[PDB]
Order: C-alpha cells, then structure tokens, then sequence
C-alpha cells in the first residue's frame, strides 16, 4: 500500500458505485499489507546482505485485519459513508469478467477479484522484514497519505488521529 | 503582408454566410417555395388554419385557386 | 427537418469562432508589427483545428476545493447560452421568430453572467472569488443603461420584434438617427461581452487567469468558444439594430452577404480597440457607466419618446 | 538645467472650452490612438523566417567553444593554464603531462558549458589562440550530461567550425 | 497598380517552377519570394539574395530534402548549414 | 505572476480590492552575489555586474570600473570616456524603453511593448557588434573598454538615432493624451518629496516630486 | 416547441464536449496537482471566508433601478393610444423621479465607493 | 496490419496537434527572461509558430525556466510545475538553469533545475540569444513529433 498502489486506491475507488460489494461481507478474509517504503528499503538492505544470497523473504505489515474491517478503516479515513452488502462469490466473479473486457486497464478482474477475497499466507519459518533491520510501519500512521486524496473540500484538514484505528485480528 | 489576414476573414465570412442561406432555403422547402408565413397574433394563426383545412392534404401552404370555386 | 436547421446554425457558428481566433492573433500580429501565426497550414488556417485537437486531447483538472457539480455546470450553461442566442437574429428570417425577440437576448444575456460567477465561486480560489465579483460589478454597471438604450432605439421601431427592423430601415440606417445612442450601445457592448478595455473579469495582469484560472483542457475551451460566439453576436445584433441592410424578398442572399461583411466589420472594430487601449479600473468603470452614460441615457429616452409624437412620425404595430 | 514636463494649464476661451467639450463627448484622442494602430497594420512586418533566415551576427559574436590547431594539424594548446585560472565560473578543467615525444600537452580539457558564462575570457587570456568562441549558438541537447565537453568533443568542434573560426579571427585580430 | 502586384504574384508563382514548386516552396519554407541564387551547397541546400528586402530578409537558404542520413523534407533546422555558408547566411560577412 | 515581475512574492491584505497593507518578500533571486565576488579577482567580478541589472549592463559595469579607478589611482583615457557615455546613454535608451512598455503592459496597453522592442533589438545587435555579446557584453572594464568599436559601428548608430525620436512620438500619441491612460495613472502613488528623500528614493523617484537632484 | 427542440440540442452538445474532455484524455491526478493555485505557494485562508464589498450601496440602487426598466418597456405600446398627451406626461413624469434619484445618491455620495 | 495503421496515424494527428500548439507558462526568473520576450518580440514572433504564452498553469503545455533557481524559489517551480496538466514539458534556458552557472558554489542556488522537475531539452547560453531558444524550442517540436503513444499502448 501506498500513494501509486492498487490496494488502498481500489478500495477507496469502489465508492462511486453506492455500496461496496464484499463477499461474505469481508468477514472470513485476512489481509497483512505492507507499506510501499518498508519493501523498498528491505529490498536496498537485500542487495547489500551478503547473507541474503540464496534465501528467500516474506514482507508483511506488522498487523492482520479482517477486510470488512480494513475497508471499513479505509472508508472512515476518507470520511466518505460505508454502505457494505454481501455479495456472492457468481456474480461478483461475472462483474468481474464484465470489467474485463475493457482494452485499457481494467477497473477489476476475476483474479483481482480472487486476490483480495483471499487470506494471506501465514508463513513465519521464512525471513522477514525484521531480518532485513526494517521496522514494518503500521498503516495507521500512513493510510492518510493516501486516502486524503479521496476527501471532499470539508474534510480535507482533518487530521491523522483522529479516525479511531481499526479492530486487528493479531493472534 | 496584411493581404495575409484576409484568407482567415475569408473562411470567416463563409462560415457565417451559410446561417440564413440554409434558413432561407429552408424555410422555401418546407413552405412550397413561398418564405414561410409569420404569425405574430391570431387573426394571421387563423388565416393559416382556415387554409389547412381548405387545401384537403392539410397542409396550410398548398392555396386553393380561383379555381376552386367552379 | 427543422433540426437540419438547427445544425446548420450551430456547426457554422462553432466553425467562425475557431477562425475569429485566428483572426483575431494576426490582426493583433500585424497591428503590432509582426505576423501572428503562418506556419500552421497555409497563412495559418489550420491553426484553431490544432488548439482545439490539442485542447480535447489534454487532461481536464478538478480541484480539490472545488464542489464539482457548479464546476461542471458553469462552461454547459455558458456554451449552451452562447448558442441559443443567435435563434432569433433575422439573416433575413430568424430561426425562431419572436414576438419579443429584443426582450429573449436581454433576458438570455442577463442569464449569461451566472456562468462566469458559478465558475468562479466553485473554483474555491481567490482569484476566481475576485474575478466573480468583477463579474457582478460589471453587469451591475452596464445592465440597466443597456436596456434603456435598446429601448429608446426600438422606440423608433414599434415594436421589439427583430424582423420589423429591417422593415425600419427600408431607407436609411438608424446610426443616422440615434448616432449617440449607438455610441454608448457600442460601449455597452464592449463591457457586456468582457472585451477590452474591460476585460475586468479575466483580468489577466492583475489577476492571472481570474475567473477560469482553474480550468483546464476541454472545460476551458468551452468557455473560450461562448466568449467569442458572444462576441460575433453582440456585433450581429449591432448591425441588425442600427445598420440597416436591404432585404429583397425574392433575394435573400444580398441581406446575408451584406449582413456578414457589417458583422465583420463590427468584429475586426472590438480587435481594434483591444490592439489600441490599456484597461479600465472596474470601478472606474462603473462611475463612466453611472454618471456619464446614464443621465445622457435618460435624456434621450425622454428625447425619443418626445419625437415621434411632436413630429407625428409614431410607427406602426402596436 | 532643467525643464517641466507637466505644468501647463489649458486656455479658457470659449471655442477652446467647446473643443475641449467635444473631445470628451466625440472621444477624438481615442480615435487618433485607432489612427496610429491602424496605420501600423498596413506597415511592413519586421518578422524573419526562422530557420531559414537568420538575425544578423557579428565576428566578435561568442559561440560554443572549440580547441583550434596549427596549420600542420598540431594542437595549439600548451597546457598553460591561463584560461583555467581567467575563468570566471571555473568551469575549465585542464590535466597535462609530457607526451610521447615530450611535447607539452594537455591529458583532460573539459568544459562545463552549464557552468559557462561564455563571457570569452578564456580567448582573450590564450596566448596561442588555442581556445576560441565559435560562431555555432544552435547546440542545444535533450540531456545534462551532453554539455559537459571534454577534450575529444572540443577538439571536434574545432575540426568542424575551423572554416569559420579561422575566417572570423582573420576579420578581428587587429582589433585585439 | 493593383494590377501590378497581382502581376508580381503570377510572376511568383510562375518563377518557382509551376504550381507544384510553388506549393512546394509554400509548404515548406512558409514563403513564396524569388531571389537570385548565390549557390547551392554540397548537400543540397540552396542560398539566395534579394537586396531589396529589408536588412534581416535579404538572404535565405532553403534547406535540402536528404542530410547525411534522414529525410528533411519537414524536418529542418538550422544546424544543417556548413560553416562557411553559416558565415555567409548570418551577415558575418558580405563574401560568399 | 505576470505583473509580479517573476520573483516577487507579494503578500498583501486585503478588505475588499482595496489594499490594506503590501509585504513583499524578497529574495527569491538571492544568489549570493556579493560572497561569490569575495572569491574573484576584480576582472572576474566584472560580469557579476552585468548579471545584477540585466536591463542595463553597461551602466553597472560603469560604476564597478569607477569604483575600482578610484581604487588603482588611474585615469581612462578620452575615448574610453567618450565611448562609455555613448554606450551608457544607449543603455538609458534600452532600460526607459523596458520599463515604460512593461508598465504600459501592466496597465493594459499591449501594443508599443512590440513597437518598441524593435528598437530594443537593434540596440542589442549594436552591444553585440562591439563585443559579442548581445545584453552581458562585459564591454567596460576597469581601465577603459575591452576593444575598440569596429569601423562601421557609428554610422549604424546616428542612423539608429536619426530615426528613434519618431517612435518615441508614436508612443506618446498611443499613451501620452489618451483619457484611459491618464486615469490609471494621474494621481496614483503619490509620494511627497520629504518623503521621497527620507525613505532613500532616487532617480526619477525623486524627480518626479519636484527635487532638482540628477548625478 | 422549438425553442424547447433548440434548447435541448444546445445543451446536449454542451454535455456531449464536456463528456469528450473528460473521458477521452489520459487522467493522471494527484494531491498536488489538483491543489488550489496560488500565484506560487499555499493560500493562507480560504476562498470561502468573507470578502468585502464596497459597492454595496450601489447594488442595492440597481434593484430598485432595475425595476423601473419594467416600467418603461411597455412604452413602444403605449405610443399607439389615443389620448397622447396623459400618455406623455406619466412617461416622461416616470423618468424625471428615476433621474432626480440618480441625481439624489449622487449629490448624497451614494455613487462612491467605502474606502 | 489494420490497427496499427490506424494508431499510427491517430498518433501522427495527436503529436501535430500537441506540437503545434505549445502554450509555455508566463513564467520566467532572472536575466533570460530578457531574451524570452525578445522572442516574442517581432523579429522572432513566437506566436506565428503557434506558441503563445498563458497565464495560468492550468493552460499552458511548456515551461521554459529562464534565469536562476533559488533554493527560496524551488517550492513554488515545483508546485506551478505540478498544477501542469499533462502532457507537460520543461525547458531549462541557460547556465543558470541548466546547471547553477555563474552562481554554481553559491548556498542559496539550485545546481540545475532538473534536481526540481524532469528537463526536456537544455538551451545553452548566458543568455541564449532568441535564436538559440528558438532552435530548443523548434527541437522540442521535433521531439513531441517523435513520440509513439498509441503504438507503444496498441503492443501492449
Ligand atoms: C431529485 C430532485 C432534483 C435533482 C436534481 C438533479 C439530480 C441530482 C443527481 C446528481 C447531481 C449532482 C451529482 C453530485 O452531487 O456529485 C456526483 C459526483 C460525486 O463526486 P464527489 O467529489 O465525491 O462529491 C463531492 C461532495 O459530495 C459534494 O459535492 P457538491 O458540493 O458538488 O454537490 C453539489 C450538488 C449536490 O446536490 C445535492 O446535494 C443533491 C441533489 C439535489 C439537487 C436539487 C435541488 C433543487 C434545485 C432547484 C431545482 C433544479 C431542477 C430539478 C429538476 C428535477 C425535475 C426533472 O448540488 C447540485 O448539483 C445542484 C445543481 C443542480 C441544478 C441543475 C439546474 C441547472 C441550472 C441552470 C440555470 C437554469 C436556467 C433557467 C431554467 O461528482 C462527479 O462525479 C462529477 C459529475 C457530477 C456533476 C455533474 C453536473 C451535475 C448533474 C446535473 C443535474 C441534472 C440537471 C438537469
Ligand atoms: C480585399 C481587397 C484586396 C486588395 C488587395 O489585395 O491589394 C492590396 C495591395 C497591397 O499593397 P501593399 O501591401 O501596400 O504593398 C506591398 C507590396 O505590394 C508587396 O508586394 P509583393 O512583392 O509582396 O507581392 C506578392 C504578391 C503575392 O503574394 C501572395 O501570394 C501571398 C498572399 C496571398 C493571399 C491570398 O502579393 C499580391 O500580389 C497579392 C495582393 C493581395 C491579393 C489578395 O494594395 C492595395 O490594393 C490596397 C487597396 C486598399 C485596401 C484597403
Ligand atoms: C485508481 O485507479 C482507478 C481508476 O483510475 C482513476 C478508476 O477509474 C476506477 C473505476 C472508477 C471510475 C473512475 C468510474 C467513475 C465514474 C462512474 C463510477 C461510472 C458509473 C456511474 C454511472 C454510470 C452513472 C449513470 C447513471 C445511472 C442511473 C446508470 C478504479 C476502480 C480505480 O481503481
Ligand atoms: C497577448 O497575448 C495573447 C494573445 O496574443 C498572442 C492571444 O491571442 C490570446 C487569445 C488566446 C489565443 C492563443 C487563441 C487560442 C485559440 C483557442 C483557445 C482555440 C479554440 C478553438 C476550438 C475550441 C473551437 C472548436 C473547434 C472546431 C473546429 C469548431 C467546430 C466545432 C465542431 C462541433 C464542428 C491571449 C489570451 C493572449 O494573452
Ligand atoms: C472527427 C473528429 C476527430 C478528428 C478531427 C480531425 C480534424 C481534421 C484533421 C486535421 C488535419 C490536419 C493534420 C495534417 C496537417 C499536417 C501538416 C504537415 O506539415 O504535417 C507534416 C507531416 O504529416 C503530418 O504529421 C500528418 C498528421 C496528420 C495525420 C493524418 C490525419 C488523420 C486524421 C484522422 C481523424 C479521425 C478522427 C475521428 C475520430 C472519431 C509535417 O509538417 P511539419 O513540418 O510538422 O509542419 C510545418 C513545419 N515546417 C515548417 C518545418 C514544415
Ligand atoms: C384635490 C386636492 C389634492 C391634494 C393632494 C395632492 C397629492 C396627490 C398629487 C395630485 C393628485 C393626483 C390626481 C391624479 C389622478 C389621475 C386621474 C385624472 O387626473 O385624470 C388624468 C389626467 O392626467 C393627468 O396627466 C394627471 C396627472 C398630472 C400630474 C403629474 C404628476 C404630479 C403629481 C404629484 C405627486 C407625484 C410625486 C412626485 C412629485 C413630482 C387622466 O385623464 P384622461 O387621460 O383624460 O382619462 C383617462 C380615461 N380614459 C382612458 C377613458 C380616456
Ligand atoms: C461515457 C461514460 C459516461 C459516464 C458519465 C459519468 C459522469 C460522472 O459523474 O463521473 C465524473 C465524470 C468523468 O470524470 P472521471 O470519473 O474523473 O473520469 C473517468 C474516466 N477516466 O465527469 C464528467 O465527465 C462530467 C461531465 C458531465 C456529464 C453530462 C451531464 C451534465 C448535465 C448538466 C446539465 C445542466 C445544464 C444547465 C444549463 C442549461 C439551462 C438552459
Ligand atoms: C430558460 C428560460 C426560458 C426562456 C423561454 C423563452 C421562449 C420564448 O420566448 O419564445 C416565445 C414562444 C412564443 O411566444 P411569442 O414570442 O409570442 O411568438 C409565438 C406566438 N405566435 O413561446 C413558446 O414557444 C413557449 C413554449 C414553451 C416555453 C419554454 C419553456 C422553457 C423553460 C426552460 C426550463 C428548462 C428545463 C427545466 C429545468 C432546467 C434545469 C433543471
Ligand atoms: C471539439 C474539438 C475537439 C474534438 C473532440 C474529440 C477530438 C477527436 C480526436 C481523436 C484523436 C485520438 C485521441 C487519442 C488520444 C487519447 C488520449 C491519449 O493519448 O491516451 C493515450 C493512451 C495511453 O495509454 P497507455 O500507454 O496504455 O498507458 C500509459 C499511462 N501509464 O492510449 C490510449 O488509450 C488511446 C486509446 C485510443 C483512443 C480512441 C480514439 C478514437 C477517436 C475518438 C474521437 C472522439 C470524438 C467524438
Ligand atoms: S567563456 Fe568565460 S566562463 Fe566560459 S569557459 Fe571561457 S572564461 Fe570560462
Ligand atoms: S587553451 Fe590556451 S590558455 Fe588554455 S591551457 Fe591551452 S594554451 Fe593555455
Ligand atoms: S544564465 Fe546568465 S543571463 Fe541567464 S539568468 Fe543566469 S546569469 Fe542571467
């Protein structure tokens, strides 16, 4: 996630069409997004690691949160009004597979689809951003470098701790 | 350049000829040839009404001649 | 059939103003020693096709300020005005003819200046704020002398319909009548249309881009079309009231010819006069309009009320 | 000695305040500025043809710099040093050694010409009109680091402008 | 004297080598003057001269379709003119 | 800003248009200018005075080789002299000329601005006939000038001269009378002469108020 | 009817270009890019605070100067009446009182703007 | 083929268009602006290859940075630069503006405008004369004619 990234953006963007379409209402989704900064300084510290030949690395933020939860977050930090409904796993492949047939960039897929309705890998034997000297930075202290884009003209000062940090389901 | 500008003013003037040609024309096609009858108050409304339906394809620009009226 | 006619007054229009700003650049060019643009086509006639491609094909900015629906709003109503005023102009038969064809363009210029103080109240920045008061301060000035001239000139007319005043001047121009009036409606004109010397609005050294400093690509362009179609309006309803052509009912294209080469004529006079004079202060402006042009207003509309009926000379149509 | 340029009071005749009174009303000083701006109209315009006239140009015009050689193709420069320390911007950099045949030559001649100034100190400081100003002003590049000029590509701009420099040296020297 | 310049336009445009030439010329340099030829270069371009333009006018090179290795029919500029005729063509000097 | 003269940071208060207090801030082409000088021999200071007033060049290199002459004792000679008022006159001729256009654009008035820079342009041409350089000439130097004028350079300027006094004319005829012109500028920053002298004025700052005052 | 036909082409060609501007071009906005402009830097207040107007007492005038247009157009009808002489005493009556209240702010300091 | 045609020639459209109509910004800073104005003064007449400077960022295509950039200054070229709508080119006009100049070793001078904004073409001079920012600019035509949007989109 970051100012360029396709995952806080996505969500943010889904405003427009009244009601934001989840599956299982996000509720049996796991997501752990990592900041845009900690990955390119872990893969600058990758390159002058002389113990980081032939290993491999899994960067993940320091906190897991459900998507409801997360998109929930994303909504309150861009101030705009939260109008989850559930949707199922058919139809919301099919609007995916409608969206596709766009020749430039596609506003969703059926992979983008499948990809943010599924939980993130828990692998902790591999290395992490830790190994690397890198402090995973935590989206509440960078969600509103992104997300202050998306307010209106009212609530465009407001500032960063002032939305109440999302529930985290850690452990 | 000064002869330079008129090729602009030229185009210009071409431009805004084909405004009231193309109404004028207009306004002959869809009036038998004739410059489409003004109605500013009732009594011409009128007129044009009576001559619809006098005519029997009702139309208000088709008159009836004197020969009409055998 | 009818819409035929209305797309052969539209596309023309839009065409002459894409020219009017080629024109307009090599008149101020060689008014200023130099050329203005050569290169593009030849003697530059492809020059507005290449500003407006590059215009549509560029990206349009919303502010972040800005509230978006005043913002989208504004250059629509503008445009779309711009277009509706030249439905009633006789070029010899009006589009639509009006009984109050004169009050219809006062009421739709009036309406007009909405367009530049939505656009510049939801721009959210403070030279478009300054450049929206300039607009009310503006109209404020010029509206009221504005409608007291028209109507000391159609005084002579008997009526407000716009096809009667040909019949008006079967013999002689109305400029030999009403020389002063049309004077000052010349002046009126020129700050109705925002034109220099009063291109308040924009104020371009005083104010950046002022009223559409915020807009960009096509949204901006849209404005630019409705100022100069307002322009060559302005100018048409000018020679239309007190130059008047002859009309041959079996020859309608001798009124068309005679009135495009007036309309021009007027046209290339408002470049002129942008290419000779610096620009007024807008409250300066305001006392001209206020305390020279109206009492002189006043008078002659007492004048012209007086003439007809001690001369015996009252027109007909009541 | 001095003069006023703003105190003259205008006369109170009767057909002077009636002139005055029709100036103002029949607006005849703007006419006469429409007058004057019209009469430009129908004047020839002082445009050229950019690019294929050009504005006229002079000898002592500095242009991109280029290292000159003898009339036997040997390089002027000494390695002296004297434009290296003249330089106003310092954007001269000059290394030398003995060559090969122990003559005294430079290693490194590089110009910054975004550092340049081209004020032509350098050429008036060379005792051996190595480093000159050409008459070339149309070499503009699309990247920095192509106006960063060693020695190679200022040697080969002498060997390209040298029909040129040559000429405009011959028409001036005995001003210098 | 209307006359006359409409017949030093037909001259103009007779003197290019017919109408293609003269919309050539027209396409190209944006200009339609006839001058005497000083010369032509190595590579194609052609100097001419016309005294009774204004200082700044009165010589004009048009440039050669084929430089080195591209195609300059549009796409000239400047830097296409040798030195000695970049003397010649920017007033440094009277000598061809 | 195009009338902010490009570096001028103008921070103003206003209550309505009127003006309530002007702030200007500076310095947003402060270069460092006269530390840089500190690290120069006195030829190598000399284009930093061309680059101070680039609208008038030959002026400031005057005044820096004045000051460096009285510094070394010296004396140019006659024809430096001479050459150096000409040339200085020339460039009052180029500076009026830009800031009375460029004021006159400011106002409004678009039009001399290309009428008189025209002559501005053949005013470059003559710099870079006596030195190369059309505007940073660096002609002027602290024990005379740098080369002597080519041969046909004084016959270009009394033709140049010949000629200036009706431009001059056909400005005044679009500014001088006209009512518009007069009204945007007739009683508009009206500075006293006490005033003037107390705050540091010159030039024509100072004569516009009445002081007879002139270097 | 045609009016209304006339209308409605004008305005969706209006909607028709602003629709072409906008969804034609490549869009690529960011903070900074759709921040409001200053001439180089960030505004100090907004452009929603009040900004003061010094011709107010003229704007007021214009309203009560604008309805005495809508006395005076039905003045070309009025021409045509029979008994002309009452006609041009209330007209001509009608702008003597607009004239003396010109005159009346003007002589007042109406017409000039709060410093 | 068929659609690479057609691409070919809308991007030959698009360039011409976007060439022949460069709007640079009213921007300039120190002493080339001087030599600016001479270009769109008579001799040269900028306008008559259709560019024409505008006030507003929001309407411009170029901007020419003319005279010295200031570490004072550097917010604001940023920030006009950024309020560009795109497509956006920068000139760099001069020593000062191309790599620091005669003021390079100062503390308060940026050492190029490109460590600001990305630089397009570099006019080199003290000042350019109006002829040599002419060529840069003329060389920024041929080079917005060289670029191959909707091939490079269309091989995607
Ligand atoms: C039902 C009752 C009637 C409804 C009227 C129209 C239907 C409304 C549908 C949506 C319209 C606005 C969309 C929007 O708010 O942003 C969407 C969307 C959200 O973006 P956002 O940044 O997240 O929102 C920012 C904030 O939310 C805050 O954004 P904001 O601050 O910009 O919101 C302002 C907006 C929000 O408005 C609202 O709050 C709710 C909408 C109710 C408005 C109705 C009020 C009644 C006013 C008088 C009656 C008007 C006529 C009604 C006709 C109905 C009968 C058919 O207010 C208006 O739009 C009012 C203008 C509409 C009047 C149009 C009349 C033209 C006047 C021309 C002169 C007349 C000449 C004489 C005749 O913005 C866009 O994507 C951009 C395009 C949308 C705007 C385009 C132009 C407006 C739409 C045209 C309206 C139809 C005219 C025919
Ligand atoms: C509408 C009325 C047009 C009457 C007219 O064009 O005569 C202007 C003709 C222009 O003379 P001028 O520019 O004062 O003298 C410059 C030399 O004749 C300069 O002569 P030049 O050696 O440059 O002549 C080149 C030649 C060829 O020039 C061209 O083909 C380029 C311009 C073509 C434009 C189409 O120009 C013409 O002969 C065409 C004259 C205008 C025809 C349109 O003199 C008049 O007839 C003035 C009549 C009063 C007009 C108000
Ligand atoms: C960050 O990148 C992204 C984009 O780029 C900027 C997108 O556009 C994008 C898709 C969002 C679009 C910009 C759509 C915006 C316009 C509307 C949502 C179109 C749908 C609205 C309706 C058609 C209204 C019509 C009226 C109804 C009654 C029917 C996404 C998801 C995205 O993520
Ligand atoms: C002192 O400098 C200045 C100038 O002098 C050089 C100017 O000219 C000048 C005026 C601006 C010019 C650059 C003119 C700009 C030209 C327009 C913006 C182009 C508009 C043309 C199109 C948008 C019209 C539509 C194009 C179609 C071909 C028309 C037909 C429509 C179809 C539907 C059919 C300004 C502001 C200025 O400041
Ligand atoms: C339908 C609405 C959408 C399209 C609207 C288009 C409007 C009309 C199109 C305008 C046509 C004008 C373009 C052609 C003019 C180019 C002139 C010529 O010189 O170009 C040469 C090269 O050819 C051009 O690049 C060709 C460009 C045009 C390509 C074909 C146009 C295809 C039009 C397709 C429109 C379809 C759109 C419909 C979509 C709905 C190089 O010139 P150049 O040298 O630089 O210019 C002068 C500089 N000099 C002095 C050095 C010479
Ligand atoms: C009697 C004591 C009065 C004291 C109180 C004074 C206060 C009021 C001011 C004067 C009274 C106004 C009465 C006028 C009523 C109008 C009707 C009458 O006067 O006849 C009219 C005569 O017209 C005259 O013009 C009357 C008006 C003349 C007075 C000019 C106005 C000045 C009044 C002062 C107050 C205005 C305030 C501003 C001061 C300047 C019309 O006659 P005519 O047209 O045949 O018939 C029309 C009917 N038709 C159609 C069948 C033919
Ligand atoms: C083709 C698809 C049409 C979809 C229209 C969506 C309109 C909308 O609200 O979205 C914003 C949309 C596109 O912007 P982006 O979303 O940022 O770009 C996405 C593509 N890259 O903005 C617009 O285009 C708005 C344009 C206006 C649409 C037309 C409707 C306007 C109606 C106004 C009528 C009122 C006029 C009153 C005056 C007349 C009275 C006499
Ligand atoms: C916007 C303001 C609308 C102005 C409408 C003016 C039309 C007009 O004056 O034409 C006159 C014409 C005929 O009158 P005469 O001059 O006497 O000549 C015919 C008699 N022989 O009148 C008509 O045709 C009336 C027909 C319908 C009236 C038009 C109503 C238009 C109202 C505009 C509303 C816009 C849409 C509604 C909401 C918009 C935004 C939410
Ligand atoms: C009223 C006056 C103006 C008239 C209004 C319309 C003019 C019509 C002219 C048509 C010219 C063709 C326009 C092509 C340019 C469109 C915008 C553009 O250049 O986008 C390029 C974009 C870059 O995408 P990527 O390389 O994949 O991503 C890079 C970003 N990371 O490529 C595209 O998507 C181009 C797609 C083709 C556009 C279709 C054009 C067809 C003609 C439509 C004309 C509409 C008129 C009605
Ligand atoms: S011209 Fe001046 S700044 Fe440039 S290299 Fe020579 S001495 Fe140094
Ligand atoms: S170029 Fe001339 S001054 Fe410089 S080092 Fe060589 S010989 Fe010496
Ligand atoms: S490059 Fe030279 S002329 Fe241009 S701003 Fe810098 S010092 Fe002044």
């Amino acid at each position: 996630f970051g100012r360029e990234d396709r995952f806080l953006n996505y969500f943010a963007s889904m405003r427009w069409f009244g009601g934001v379409p989840l599956i299982s209402l996000g509720k049996e989704t796991v997501k752990q997004p990592v900041y845009i900064v900690d990955v390119s300084k872990g893969i600058i510290n990758a390159i002058k690691d002389p113990d980081a030949k032939g290993k491999t690395f899994a960067f993940v933020g320091p906190n897991r949160y459900l998507l409801f939860d997360l998109v929930q977050y994303i909504f309150a930090v861009a101030y705009r009004p939260f109008l989850p409904y559930p949707l199922p796993h058919f139809a919301y492949r099919w609007v995916g597979r409608l969206f596709e047939v766009s020749p430039f960039e596609p506003w969703t897929t059926r992979d983008k689809v499948e990809r943010v309705h599924m939980s993130d890998m828990t692998l902790p034997h591999l290395p992490g951003l830790e190994d690397l000297g890198i402090q995973a930075t935590p989206l509440e202290l960078k969600a509103i470098e992104v997300l202050r884009r998306h307010r209106t003209y009212r609530w465009l000062t407001s500032e960063m701790e002032d939305v109440k940090p999302a529930k985290t389901v850690n452990i | 350049m000064w002869f330079e500008i008129l090729p602009g003013i030229a185009v210009m003037a071409a431009c805004l000829f084909i405004p009231g040609m193309a109404t004028a024309h207009i306004h002959k096609f869809t009036n038998g040839g004739k410059e489409k009858r003004v109605a500013h108050f009732s009594y011409q409304w009128n007129l044009m009404e009576r001559d619809r339906r006098i005519s029997g394809v009702n139309r208000y620009h088709v008159t009836k001649g004197l020969e009409n009226i055998d | 059939m009818f819409m035929i006619n209305i797309l052969s007054l539209i596309i023309p229009i839009l065409l002459a103003v894409a020219f009017l700003t080629l024109v307009e650049r090599k008149v101020l060019g060689y008014m200023q020693l130099r050329k203005g643009p050569n290169v593009v086509g030849p003697y530059g006639l492809l020059q507005p096709i290449a500003d407006a491609l590059k215009l549509f094909t560029k990206e349009p900015l919303r502010p972040a300020t800005s509230s978006i629906s005043m913002f989208i709003i504004a250059p629509i109503l503008a445009l779309s005005l711009a277009l509706t005023m030249w439905v009633p102009l006789p070029m010899p038969y009006p589009l639509i003819n009006m009984n109050l064809g004169v009050l219809f363009m006062l009421a739709m210029s009036s309406l007009a200046v909405y367009s530049i103080l939505w656009s510049g109240w939801a721009s959210n920045s403070k030279y478009a704020l300054i450049g929206a008061l300039r607009a009310v301060a503006q109209t404020i000035s010029y509206e009221v002398t504005l409608a007291i001239i028209l109507l000391s000139v159609l005084l002579m007319n008997g009526s407000y319909t716009l096809s009667t005043l040909i019949t008006t001047q079967e013999h002689i121009w109305m400029i030999f009548t009403s020389w002063p009036l049309a004077m000052m409606w010349f002046i009126s004109t020129l700050a109705e249309t925002n034109r220099a010397p009063f291109d308040l609005t924009e104020g371009e050294s005083e104010l950046v881009s002022g009223f559409n400093v915020e807009y960009a690509a096509g949204p901006f362009a849209m404005f630019f079309m409705a100022e100069y179609a307002n322009i060559i309006m302005m100018n048409a309803f000018t020679a239309i009231l007190f130059l008047g052509a002859s009309h041959d009912p079996h020859t309608p294209e001798l009124y068309t010819i005679n009135f495009v080469l007036k309309t021009l004529a007027l046209t290339i006079t408002f470049l002129w006069i942008r290419a000779s004079y610096p620009r007024f202060r807008y409250d300066q402006l305001m006392h001209l309009l206020w305390k020279s042009f109206l009492p002189l207003t006043l008078a002659l509309c007492m004048w012209h009320i007086s003439l007809p009926i001690m001369t015996a000379s009252i027109p007909p149509q009541s | 000695t001095y003069k006023f340029v703003n105190m003259r009071e205008p006369s109170m005749d009767m057909k002077s305040v009636t002139d005055r009174a029709a100036q103002t009303l029949l607006w005849t000083e703007l006419v006469r500025g429409l007058g004057m701006t019209l009469s430009y109209l129908f004047r020839e315009p002082a445009t050229i043809n950019y690019p294929f006239e050009k504005g006229p140009l002079s000898p002592r015009f500095r242009g991109e710099h280029a290292l000159r050689r003898y009339p036997s193709g040997e390089e002027r420069c000494i390695a002296c040093k004297l434009c290296e320390a003249v330089c106003p911007a310092q954007a001269i950099t000059i290394e030398a050694e003995p060559r090969a045949d122990g003559s005294r030559r430079t290693t490194r001649y590089d110009i910054d010409m975004t550092k340049c100034i081209y004020c032509g100190f350098c050429q008036e400081a060379c005792p051996v009109d190595a480093i000159v100003e050409g008459p070339n002003f149309e070499f503009s590049t699309e990247t920095h680091e192509e106006l960063l000029y060693n020695k190679e590509k200022l040697l080969n701009n002498g060997d390209k402008w040298e029909a040129e420099i040559a000429a405009n040296i011959q028409a001036d020297y005995l001003y210098r | 004297e209307l006359v006359q310049v409409l017949r030093r336009g037909l001259q103009q445009v007779s003197g290019h080598g017919g109408l293609r030439g003269y919309l050539r010329v027209l396409f190209r340099a944006n200009d339609v003057r006839v001058g005497t030829l000083v010369g032509e270069d190595k590579y194609g371009n052609k100097y001419y001269e016309d005294n009774k333009q204004f200082f700044g006018r009165h010589r004009w090179v048009i440039y050669t379709t084929e430089m080195n290795g591209r195609d300059t029919f549009w796409d000239v500029d400047g830097s296409m003119v040798p030195p000695e005729w970049h003397r010649w063509l920017h007033c440094m000097t009277d000598d061809p | 800003h195009p009338a902010a003269h490009g570096v001028l940071r103008l921070v103003m208060e206003l209550s309505g248009e009127m003006v309530r207090k002007c702030d200007p801030h500076i310095g947003l082409l402060h270069r460092g200018t006269e530390k840089l000088i500190e690290y120069k021999t006195y030829l190598q200071a000399l284009p930093y005075f061309d680059r101070l007033d680039y609208v008038s060049m030959m002026c400031n290199e005057q005044a820096y080789s004045l000051a460096v002459e009285k510094l070394l004792n010296i004396q140019p000679p006659p024809r430096a002299q001479w050459i150096r008022v000409l040339f200085g006159e020339i460039t009052r001729l180029l500076n009026h000329i830009m800031a009375v256009t460029t004021h006159a654009l400011d106002i409004g008035a678009m039009t001399p601005f290309f009428w008189m820079f025209e002559e501005r342009e053949k005013m470059f041409e003559f710099y870079e006939r006596v030195s190369g350089a059309r505007m940073h000439a660096a002609y002027i130097r602290p024990g005379g000038v740098h080369q002597d004028l080519p041969l046909g350079l004084l016959d270009d300027i009394y033709e140049f001269s010949k000629n200036f006094s009706f431009r001059i004319d056909e400005l005044e005829e679009m500014l001088t009378n006209n009512r518009i012109w007069r009204n945007r500028t007739v009683d508009i920053g009206v500075v006293t002469a006490e005033d003037a002298l107390n705050y540091g004025f010159s030039g024509v700052m100072l004569r516009g108020s009445g002081i007879q005052w002139d270097l | 009817m045609n009016i209304m036909l006339t209308l409605l082409t004008n305005v969706t060609l209006a909607s028709l270009l602003v629709l072409i501007a906008f969804w034609l071009p490549q869009l690529n906005a960011y903070s900074e890019k759709t921040s409001p402009y200053e001439c180089g830097f960030d505004p100090m207040g907004s452009a929603r605070l009040p900004f003061s107007m010094k011709f107010f007492l003229v704007a007021i005038t214009f309203l009560l100067f604008d309805l005495e247009i809508a006395l005076l157009l039905p003045l070309p009808w009025a021409s045509q009446t029979n008994n002309l002489k009452t006609m041009l005493t209330m007209a001509l009556f009608l702008l003597i009182l607009l004239a003396a209240s010109l005159a009346y702010e003007w002589t007042q300091k109406g017409l000039e703007w709060a410093e | 083929s068929r659609g690479e045609y057609v691409v070919a020639k809308l991007d030959d459209l698009v360039n011409w268009a976007r060439r022949s109509s460069l709007w640079p910004m009213t921007f300039g800073l120190a002493c080339c602006a001087v030599e600016m104005m001479h270009m769109a003064a008579p001799r040269y007449d900028m306008d008559r290859f259709g560019v024409v400077f505008r006030a507003s960022p929001r309407q411009s295509d170029v901007m020419i940075v003319a005279g010295t950039l200031t570490n004072k200054m550097a917010p604001a070229l940023r920030k006009v630069y950024d309020q560009m709508p795109e497509p956006r080119y920068v000139v760099s006009m001069g020593s000062c503006a191309n790599g620091g100049g005669y003021y390079h070793y100062s503390y308060s001078v940026v050492r190029g405008c490109d460590r600001i904004v990305p630089v397009d073409i570099y006019v080199p001079g003290c000042p350019p004369t109006a002829e040599a920012l002419l060529y840069g600019i003329l060389q920024l035509q041929r080079k917005i004619k060289r670029e191959k949007r909707l091939r490079i989109w269309y091989r995607r």
